[PDB]
């Protein structure tokens, strides 16, 4: 069956781990390390291949923000370097439309990006596209009906409840209804045609609440909260259920993986990562 | 240039 892949993350420095969780049997498998350690990255999957995008290597030797894009083939257990983005993007959000990867926002040093670029795997090229209305790092990104969504995050000064949507054929961003909750560093994913925003940080506390956006009602509605409040969590969808992995809560790095069942509106803790960590990239194939 | 102490990122827990 399909596996949940978690790549990189942070705990006393940025990590190189790639591990795969099998939700059907509860097992974790250690796979080939990232070639360069990274935290604050994002994962996504195009054509059965796993991509690690952006992040930074924050080590005791000093920090380097990453413009890198790397590709893992699960059939071969080999990582291959791809063309880098035009700029480093730490705490990036990514979404995939028509087999192309959009890189959204993130930071390079003190710069909080509003910019956005699009990678075509068949050509190995990145192209810049229109920038967001707002600079957003720690931004949640999801794709619904071939429109790209940038949700919450941090603009350099304020944590945001705002969200905006990009229409590729118009190459245009517009603001949509804002979330009920200010969230920076939430996990954002699409499940059953609704955009979910789980957790995050509001400038004072980590959040365990979770709300979802419906394009049809233009409304954000709360669902059951997670058991553990968290920000800088990885989030993904595996056979119609949401998983959140790790994060930070002001006191600890979480190893907790929680699972949301939309058919019962309930969370459970289904496994723990082999060590607590924040800022992972995660995807399913 | 001053070998400043690291600061805590309240969101991610990283020290920079």
């Amino acid at each position: 069956g399909r596996l949940i892949y978690t790549a990189g993350g942070y705990f006393r420095q940025s990590l190189s781990y790639l591990e795969a969780y099998n939700p059907s049997d509860g097992t974790w498998l250690r796979l080939a390390d990232l070639q360069v350690p990274r935290s604050g990255l994002a994962g996504c999957v195009v054509g059965g291949l796993l991509y690690a995008v952006g992040g930074r290597n924050n080590s005791p030797d000093g920090n380097t923000d990453s413009s890198a894009l790397d590709c893992y083939n699960p059939m071969t257990n080999q990582w291959s370097p791809c063309a880098p983005m035009s700029v480093p993007r730490n705490r990036i959000g990514v979404g995939v439309i028509d087999g192309h990867i959009y890189a959204v926002g993130g930071s390079h040093g003190c710069i909080h990006h509003n910019s956005v670029e699009r990678y075509e795997p068949e050509r190995d090229e990145w192209h810049l596209v229109a920038p967001m209305l707002t600079r957003r790092i720690g931004v949640g990104v999801a794709v619904l009906n071939r429109l790209l969504y940038a949700v919450g995050g941090f603009d350099g000064t304020n944590r945001l409840n705002s969200a905006e949507c990009y229409y590729p054929e118009r190459n245009e961003w517009r603001m949509i209804t804002a979330m009920n909750t200010i969230r920076s560093g939430a996990g954002v994913c699409v499940l059953h045609n609704c955009i979910y925003a789980a957790g995050g940080y509001d400038g004072q506390d980590q959040l365990n609440s979770v709300e979802r956006y419906d394009v049809e009602t233009e409304t954000w509605t709360f669902v059951a909260p997670m058991k553990h409040r968290r920000s800088a969590l990885g989030i993904t969808v595996h056979q119609g259920r949401i998983y959140v992995l790790g994060g930070y809560d002001g006191h600890t790095f979480l190893d907790s993986v929680e699972c949301y069942d939309p058919d019962t509106d309930t969370w459970s803790e289904v496994t723990r990562m082999t060590s607590g960590r924040s800022g992972v990239g995660v995807a399913v194939t | 240039a001053f070998f400043a102490q690291l600061q805590l990122d309240e969101e991610t827990g990283e020290f920079l």
